[PDB]
């Protein structure tokens, strides 16, 4: 779609695997943000998104946290502090149309900015100046959308270039978007390093005698930290006991 | 809003003397949406004013119009020869695009009588049964013609309906014909036939007739 | 600078659908939107619909809404217009206008119509009649349904007060014209559609 | 299909308050024995909700009002149903309702709980019902006339299939089902807790933590609402089919959420107990800033006290020395293209917005600065 309207992907209830896509030499930026280009199929996520739009060379720096510009402030803007990583690469070979590809549009006019991750949609006549345009489009009213007219024969900062905008969130609740990691056997009254859902740590995981409610999964002490757990797999509340230290 | 109503509808002017084109709407257009055409004989319509106000690219200071809320009045001041068109309004203050009825704009001149000539069906008219008799009115200034072709005992029309208009030419004169379409069934035998010209300036001048 | 140039006639069947083209230049086609109105003879103009070459949005008219499909495409700067189930009384000239891409525009830019007739006839028309008269002398023709015309009266050489009358079909269907000249005495009809352009002499 | 009722009697909304009401369980980590504090959108202590009822035995024209109206989905809202026969079965959620729109349905009739999300053709008054027989003892639910059309759908999501009771009952209320709605971050959040009581009007007071139920992932614009009844048509009553119909006995109760800091206290079980809700009273906030339940006898700094600013003055010198753009605009003779003349206008305070905004200049081009705020950017010296 274009980048006003860009489509927004839901992700969630599956095993999503990104080494393959990192390794594939296709995708020119891989830039990831405050995730890391590997460790990440060792992580599980709760909900992530998928956007999707196209832009030109020149604009593909302004997709990212903090940057400002035409593209990153009326037509796509990305949080402070976005979790994610953006990933575009070159297409310049069935986004241009001899004489010019006119299917992709930008907002180049707007009254205010735009807040991150908002879709807007809209053609009004953007009013400049001081005279009411009123519908019409005539001096001091521009039309909101202009196209880009994308030629096989421009440079490097001229081309489309596809991006997807990977929007990773990590909550307390249940997490559906893992990992590709094995499974192994649940091994208990042994201070071990354990790797559940997205909280790790060392501890000896022990049998607890607490009542979890059903929708409630994690758990915390008076102190800010996690005491108790569930089970993946199983229904069992695990009590994360710390593993045994002092002084000498 | 959707209704536009031309109040003149005709103008006979002299070139040189102002002019003054109205066009009522229904409702009231807010922001005074209304534009003004000019489409000759055989031409596209020309852009002359929008908004009411000014021109819009080359247009001269002569064409001027006023800003209402219900009724627009357009002032074509120094008339001249090569002004003399159909005129249009359009109101796009609403949803759909509205157009006008049109007022033409003729050269007023002395008013003159026609001169009536009937032409008898010829040879190969009465057996092919195509008789065609036509009555001709031209050089005659009021372009206004009922011209009543007694065919029969009374001014029926029958098989004359043609009421062939004209155009503004060179002398701001005009000529009208009235032309026949029955066959060799009823001009064979019948009442009378004299065409007959209810003109305006004069009462039934008849020449050149022949009855039956 | 800007020129719509359009198609020419279209001589087409009655229950049909024509398809007429307009050729922009001048400026950029996506920065101007494309509109067609019609013009029935004596009855205004009618705004038929508009389209959004950036966009790709074509909103007709309430009475338009199923038979009216505009396209337009932006590789060869032409707007084309399809009317399916035509009537009748489809006779009017389809002008093409580059209007703005706001929701109020003006019909600032036009083009050359197109005098589209639905509803048609076949051939071998006119008949040149003498009508001897019993002052003037003319050609007279009856039922021709190809507009293009032309009655010289002497080939073009006694043409001061001919005054061809505007063809209009009185009550045939194929309409016809009347070149009367006041007193050689051989006309000159030649049918530019048709291949009949026969010559006829009338005795006043 | 589209039924409009008729034979309503028009009574003035009432108004009660919900005393220590709304608060649910803010995230779904267990905790015990602590009083961690939370800002998030609950219900505000004492608040002023609106109350609607149905009451009506037989009157001359009766008390007839069947309360479904459209009201403001802000941030939320603490849905309470204090009733006896099982009248409220089901919700709609939307934002215009008129098919043009996502809309949600929350419908709950005798035999599964549909809360598909496809685009509906709501009424005016969306409404069921129950036909009760004399020949028959039982209640046979066939007035669903919620929608009438069937556009694209979101989410379809069928329940189990179940037997509902569907009867008459007299006497009080001993069913108050709470539901708290929200819609952040994409998911349409519902709460619900029900709770035995005995009260017949003036809903009871007391704490009650509603546990989560749902976490749809819609994300759609909700921004009005609309509860759903149940009539008890049958054939005591004759009439018309909008006039005949007879009401139960129901009362459901409309909040709204609004940001507010919560201090609630976790049982010994895991469970909330308690709130303080720190922005009602000087006590709540003391309680808060204190981190615990019962303050001592003193004086405790709660917060500070900073007079907002209201209005905003700009001071800048008198505008003067302006430049002469009279001069090169409107000239008496100008120059040819060839020896095209020079004008170094420096030092003038110069306005540009007497040449943008004038209507008489036919292009204004702006190649390079944007064609506004050239009245900020401050020159060492133009020219013309
Ligand atoms: C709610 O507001 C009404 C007026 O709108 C007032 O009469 C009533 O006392 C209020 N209830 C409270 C403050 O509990
Ligand atoms: C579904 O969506 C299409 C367009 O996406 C629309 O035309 C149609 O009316 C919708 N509803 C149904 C029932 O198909
Ligand atoms: C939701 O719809 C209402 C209806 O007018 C509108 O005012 C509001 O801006 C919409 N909200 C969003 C987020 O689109
Ligand atoms: C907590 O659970 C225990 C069972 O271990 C039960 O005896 C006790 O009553 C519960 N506390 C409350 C307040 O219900
Ligand atoms: C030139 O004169 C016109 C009218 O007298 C005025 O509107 C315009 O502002 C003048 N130009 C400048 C640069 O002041």
């Amino acid at each position: 779609a274009s980048v006003y309207a860009w489509n927004r992907k839901r992700i969630s209830n599956c095993v999503a695997d990104y080494s393959v896509l990192y390794n594939s030499a296709s995708f020119s930026t891989f830039k990831c943000y405050g995730v890391s280009p590997t460790k990440l199929n060792d992580l599980c996520f709760t909900n992530v998104y998928a956007d999707s739009f196209v832009i030109r060379g020149d604009e593909v720096r302004q997709i990212a946290p903090g940057q400002t510009g035409k593209i990153a402030d009326y037509n796509y803007k990305l949080p402070d502090d976005f979790t994610g990583c953006v990933i575009a690469w070159n297409s310049n070979n069935l986004d241009s149309k001899v004489g010019g590809n006119y299917n992709y549009l930008y907002r180049l006019f707007r009254k205010s900015n735009l807040k991150p991750f908002e879709r807007d949609i809209s053609t009004e006549i953007y009013q400049a100046g001081s005279t009411p345009c009123n519908g019409v489009e005539g001096f001091n009213c521009y039309f909101p959308l202009q196209s880009y007219g994308f030629q096989p024969t421009n440079g490097v900062g001229y081309q489309p270039y596809r991006v997807v905008v990977l929007s990773f969130e990590l909550l307390h609740a249940p997490a559906t978007v893992c990992g590709p990691k094995k499974s192994t056997n649940l091994v208990k009254n042994k201070c071990v390093n354990f790797n559940f859902n997205g909280l790790t740590g060392t501890g000896v995981l022990t049998e607890s005698n607490k009542k979890f409610l059903p929708f409630q999964q994690f758990g915390r002490d008076i102190a800010d930290t996690t005491d108790a757990v569930r089970d993946p797999q199983t229904l069992e509340i695990l009590d994360i006991t710390p593993c045994s230290f002092g002084g000498v | 809003e959707i209704v536009l109503t031309q109040s003149p509808g005709t103008l006979s002017l002299s070139p040189g003397e102002r002019a003054t084109l109205s066009c009522r709407a229904s409702q009231s257009i807010n922001n005074r949406h209304l534009a003004w055409y000019q489409q000759k004989r055989g031409q596209a319509p020309r852009f002359l004013i929008y908004g009411a106000a000014s021109r819009a690219t080359g247009i001269p200071d002569r064409f001027s119009g006023s800003g209402s809320g219900t009724d627009f009045t357009l002032t074509i001041s120094r008339l001249e020869p090569e002004d003399f068109a159909v005129y249009y309004c359009q109101q796009y203050g609403s949803s759909p695009p509205t157009f006008g009825q049109g007022t033409k704009v003729e050269i007023k001149r002395t008013v003159a009588a026609p001169s009536v000539f009937i032409f008898p069906p010829s040879d190969e008219q009465l057996k092919s049964g195509t008789a065609s008799v036509v009555c001709l009115l031209n050089n005659f200034y009021p372009r206004e013609a009922k011209v009543q072709w007694k065919v029969d005992n009374a001014l029926q029309s029958g098989n004359s309906q043609e009421s062939v208009t004209e155009q503004d030419s060179k002398d701001s004169t005009y000529s009208l014909s009235s032309t026949l379409t029955l066959s060799k069934a009823d001009y064979e035998k019948h009442k009378v036939y004299a065409c007959e010209v209810t003109h305006q300036g004069l009462s039934s001048p008849v020449t050149k007739s022949f009855n039956r | 600078q800007v020129q719509l140039v359009q198609s020419g006639a279209e001589v087409k069947r009655p229950g049909s659908s024509v398809k007429v083209s307009c050729k922009a230049s001048g400026d950029t086609f996506i920065n101007y939107a494309f509109s067609w109105v019609r013009q029935a003879p004596g009855q205004g103009l009618e705004w038929m619909g508009r389209i959004i070459p950036i966009l790709d949005i074509a909103h007709y008219a309430q009475k338009f809404q199923g038979r009216l499909t505009i396209t337009a495409d932006k590789s060869t700067d032409t707007a084309y217009m399809e009317l399916t189930s035509l009537k009748s009384d489809d006779t009017a000239v389809y002008f093409c206008a580059r209007v703005f891409r706001g929701s109020q525009y003006w019909f600032d830019p036009w083009g050359q119509g197109t005098l589209v007739t639905v509803s048609s006839a076949s051939t071998k028309g006119p008949s040149v009649f003498p009508l001897a008269p019993s002052a003037a002398l003319g050609c007279l023709v009856k039922d021709y349904f190809p507009e293009p015309v032309t009655v010289s009266w002497n080939s073009g050489a006694l043409t001061s007060g001919v005054h061809t009358f505007p063809a209009v079909l009185q009550s045939s269907g194929l309409y016809s014209l009347s070149s009367v000249v006041t007193v050689t005495y051989i006309c000159n009809v030649n049918h530019k559609p048709s291949n009949t352009k026969v010559d006829k002499r009338v005795e006043p | 299909q589209c039924v409009n009722l008729t034979t309503r009697t028009q009574l003035p909304p009432a108004y009660t308050n919900s005393f220590t009401r709304g608060v649910y369980y803010p995230d779904k980590v267990f905790r015990s024995s602590v009083l961690h504090s939370t800002q998030d959108l609950f219900l505000p202590f004492f608040s002023n909700v609106t109350w609607f009822h149905a009451i009506h035995v037989s009157g001359t024209n009766g008390t007839k009002r069947f309360d479904n109206p459209v009201l403001p989905f802000n941030d939320g809202v603490y849905f309470a149903s204090t009733e006896k026969s099982n009248i409220i079965r089901g919700w709609i959620f939307g934002t215009t309702l008129d098919s043009k729109t996502q809309s949600l349905l929350i419908v709950n009739n005798a035999t599964n709980v549909v809360i598909k999300v496809c685009e509906f053709q709501f009424c005016n008054d969306p409404f069921l019902g129950v036909y009760y027989h004399k020949n028959n003892k039982s209640w046979m639910e066939s007035e669903f006339r919620v929608y009438s059309s069937a556009n694209n759908c979101t989410f379809e999501y069928v329940s189990q299939p179940f037997l509902m009771d569907l009867e008459g009952k007299q006497g009080n209320f001993k069913n108050l089902r709470e539901f708290v709605f929200k819609n952040i971050d994409g998911y349409f959040k519902i709460y619900s807790k029900h709770t035995p009581i005995n009260l017949v009007r003036d809903l009871p007071q007391g704490f009650s933590a509603l546990e989560p139920l749902v976490d749809l992932p819609i994300g759609i614009n909700i921004t009005r609402f609309q509860t759903l009844l149940a009539l008890h048509r049958s054939y005591l009553t004759p009439g018309d089919s909008s006039s005949g119909w007879t009401a139960g006995a129901a009362a459901y109760y409309v909040g709204y959420l609004q940001p507010r800091t919560f201090l609630l206290k976790y049982n010994e079980n895991g469970t909330i107990t308690d709130a303080v809700d720190c922005a009602l009273d000087p006590l709540s906030e003391t309680k808060c800033t204190l981190k615990s339940f019962t303050v001592e006898k003193g004086i405790y700094q709660t917060s500070n006290f900073r007079v907002q600013p209201t209005e905003s003055i700009v001071r800048f010198p008198n505008i003067t020395n302006l430049c002469p753009f009279g001069e090169v605009f409107n000239a008496t003779r100008f120059a040819s293209v060839y020896a095209w003349n020079r004008k170094r206008i420096s030092n003038c305070v110069a306005d540009y917005s007497v040449l943008y905004n004038s209507a008489s200049f036919s292009t204004f081009k702006c190649y390079g600065v944007s064609p506004t705020k050239l009245n900020d950017l401050c020159f060492t010296n133009v020219y013309a």
